[PDB]
């Protein structure tokens, strides 16, 4: 077994940096989050060029 | 720099563990660093003493006697200092314009000889010129080894030849005071001290024998590299017998919990003491090996055993096979050929060899190299050892010679050292005269000193 | 003869690799403390100062 | 320095410098959007500093000795800048505006 | 360790000794180590930074062993408090540790001694080379019983 | 092709003795996950891989 | 990105293990420093040859 | 070391502070670089003078 440590301590620190702005600005349970890409359907269609 | 490591970085070493490291470290009952045990310690002083004189002025050539002060608690040091007298070559020497004078190498472990501790009228221990420079070069410690070479002389000042007023070299050797520290059984440890408050009843003292200035000094040849004895009207202002030389001791004074409570216990301590085997003369051209029967009483230690160039009583501390010789710059340089005499040795039991015949470099070096602190830096001291560490107070291996029959050394010569003792050599080659060499043992046993009823024994002696 | 002893089993090691949080230990720097943060003044009336 | 000078101004810029020099480096996942991203609040930050190494042609380049036509003829001097920019809340009310949290 | 020549050895400098004045080795005067920086990787992980080699040089053998060398090179870093100890201290296993990376930067003495054209008595008029050795001390664990010997652990 | 590297030299006992610079080359690596923000790789969800 | 097959060398193939422990892997790129190129008059075309 | 107090410089006193977040802290060595010292024919001394 090998012994892997996790995120790395800047950026850590990044995340712990957290203020009234920040507060504003992100967070909340109906915020939306990037790295995630919804999918929905389209329609099913092909094209041809014609004389 | 930019050090991006960071205290993070441990984590992962810190997390890393296996059955390896179970082992080793951890555990409930494992000690940590970091953490220091104090635990108290007596309560106590020190401070030097001066050394009560008994016996008349201290003079050169002469044997005096100084008595060891009372109201101490504990003696646990002693040294002695000396003055020496200041030395001026004129020109109406025996030797003419070429002749220098210079201080024989190690003036001090010279000079003193057969220094002995006696208790009541009982001689305790002695010590003498060869163990001198045996220990000291076998035991040194080193970063202290220029502050020793610079207190006991071989200052490369007081060691330069010096040649006559009208010459060149006109320097007068200077008369600066020189220390040499006294080694005995208390002064080896700490937890060796002498129980003065303990021992009313006998008289503690120290006998030393200083040596005649006539061979303290050595008169050089200029060219052919001869020596002969120096004479009073040599020298500027004579040859002063009489000299100004004390012997300070350092005593500790303790409070009256334990200095009261351990009076009137019978104390053992053990001790360490010298035995030295009588001189012999050695020729290498008649014989080619001699063989040193050996008799010592406690369980030996340590075997020292050298042979020395007597050729000159002036020069000491000559364990080559040739001595040394004048050199350009107003300095003594050893010669081209200079190597230890003994070829190799050997060690015999009853008529059974425990050691072959080994080589000269397996004492010289091999052996210091595991059994010892230092290792010699001059050709010559050779030893063997018993035990596992030689400077160790505690006891180690060590075999008794009370119990054990006649045992022998057997030295085989060297071919340099038989072409060294006849002569014919050209000027300053060292060997221009025949040579002629004795072997000398010294031998370090252990001893059991008793304390009782305010005085001191050997209960098994 | 005597039989010899010598370690037999592999062991069990797992394979792929595993984690450690690799986390400031106290944090009392890198990071303020609510207080004394600079370009904002805390000790300050809500904005009906404009009002 | 190429990596400042190319590789981010590719991948989350608006394009690529065409001078040498202006060195950019930005928490966000794109400069130009002015939807918030990704950002550091330097005021809760303890000391942060910058260090940057110079070239040997600008340490040739700053002692004079050049010959005609080259430039650095003269002996040369050199500045520093750093700019930052960062996010605020304007706040308007009662036919008025100000820093809600400045 | 310059690896010029078979028959020289231990020159561990980045230029190799000449023959000098009365008959006596002497070293010509540009002899340094080719080092100039070392740090260690942890799986992308820098347990130790860019330190310099002084550090190594100086340093780590002035507080965690009993000697510091008299001559170039020999550059070292100990995990334990005492490297001299047989007493187990201070140490990371690299049985559980995934791959580590040691790395090393070259000095412009080096690469200048690299390419020959050097004059006469300088050690460098020939193009030089080197070689790069890594040696590590580790512990062990010897079970005796039954008459034999073994690793208990391996 | 910065005119430098594709540009050809001559030997050195022509005019043109110039030497090739050596320098660093950057080149991305278009990947599903480099395509988009929204396509990431769940490392931290994938602890059963080797990439 | 921590490599796990020895060096990278022209004319041969090298693989590099994706560092573990992240979030969200999203862009990746390689760098290279190109050597140095000096032609000799020693080139079998002599006078009239290129690189 | 924590830097929390001003640069180095001959002649000033500056105070720096001890890293926090370590379990123990037992050494401690200061490195500085020595500037570049060239001697000139303008010193008073003239010819018979060194630095």
């Amino acid at each position: 077994t090998c012994t892997t440590g996790a995120g790395v301590t800047s950026g850590f620190i990044d995340l712990a940096t957290y203020d009234n702005l920040d507060r504003a600005l992100y967070g909340g349970k109906d915020a939306t989050t990037y790295f995630i890409k919804e999918h929905y359907p389209v329609g099913w269609f092909t094209k041809l060029p014609t004389m | 720099c930019t050090t991006g490591a960071g205290v993070t970085s441990g984590f992962i070493d810190l997390a890393t563990y296996d059955n390896l490291d179970r082992a080793l470290y951890g555990g409930k009952d494992a000690t940590t660093y970091f953490i220091k045990e104090h635990y108290p310690v007596g309560w106590f002083t020190k401070l030097p003493t001066m050394a009560t004189r008994v016996s008349g002025n201290p003079a050169f050539g002469q044997e005096f006697s100084v008595g060891v002060p009372r109201s101490g608690d504990y003696v646990l040091n002693a040294w002695l200092t000396l003055k020496t007298p200041e030395i001026k070559l004129l020109e109406t020497n025996r030797l003419g314009a070429n002749g220098t004078v210079r201080w024989t190498k190690n003036l001090m472990h010279n000079a003193v000889e057969h220094a002995s501790l006696t208790f009541n009228d009982i001689c305790a221990q002695q010590f003498n010129t060869a163990y001198l420079d045996a220990w000291t070069q076998f035991n040194m410690c080193e970063g202290k080894r220029i502050g020793y070479d610079n207190m006991i002389g071989n200052t490369s000042d007081m060691t330069n030849p010096t040649p006559a007023q009208g010459q060149d070299g006109a320097r007068t050797l200077p008369s600066k005071n020189l220390v040499l520290p006294l080694p005995f059984f208390f002064s080896r440890d700490c937890g060796l001290a002498l129980p003065t408050v303990v021992l009313p009843y006998n008289e503690i003292r120290i006998n030393i024998k200083l040596r005649s200035l006539q061979e303290l000094l050595v008169f050089q040849n200029k060219d052919t590299g001869n020596v002969i004895p120096i004479s009073a009207t040599d020298i500027a202002g004579g040859l002063a017998d009489t000299v100004e030389a004390y012997v300070y001791m350092t005593v500790g004074l303790v409070s009256n919990v334990e200095r009261c409570a351990m009076a009137g216990t019978v104390r053992d301590m053990v001790v360490e003491q010298m035995q030295a085997a009588p001189t012999h003369i050695v020729n290498p051209q008649n014989t080619n090996n001699v063989h040193v029967d050996m008799r010592f009483s406690h369980a030996v230690k340590a075997l020292f055993f050298m042979v020395q160039n007597v050729t000159y009583k002036s020069v000491g501390s000559n364990y080559t096979c040739v001595t040394p010789v004048n050199g350009p710059g107003n300095t003594v340089m050893e010669p081209a050929m200079s190597v230890d005499p003994i070829k190799s040795a050997s060690l015999t039991y009853e008529n059974t060899t425990r050691l072959a015949n080994m080589g000269v470099e397996y004492y010289s070096l091999v052996q210091p190299w595991y059994f010892s602190a230092s290792i010699p830096v001059y050709t010559g001291y050779h030893m063997y050892s018993y035990a596992l560490n030689v400077g160790s107070v505690h006891p180690s291996g060590s075999t008794n010679y009370g119990r054990l029959t006649n045992a022998s050394i057997t030295v085989t010569m060297s071919p340099e050292s038989v072409v060294a003792a006849a002569g014919g050599g050209n000027n300053n080659s060292g060997y221009n005269e025949p040579q002629r060499f004795a072997l000398v043992v010294i031998a370090v046993n252990h001893n059991v000193i008793r304390i009782m009823n305010g005085s001191m024994g050997f209960p098994i002696l | 003869k005597r039989r010899p002893h010598a370690q037999n089993h592999a062991g069990y090691k797992i394979k792929y690799c595993k984690q450690v949080p690799l986390i400031p230990l106290h944090g009392g720097d890198y990071i303020l403390n609510h207080w004394e943060t600079r370009g904002v003044d805390r000790m300050r009336i809500p904005g009906i100062q404009h009002a």
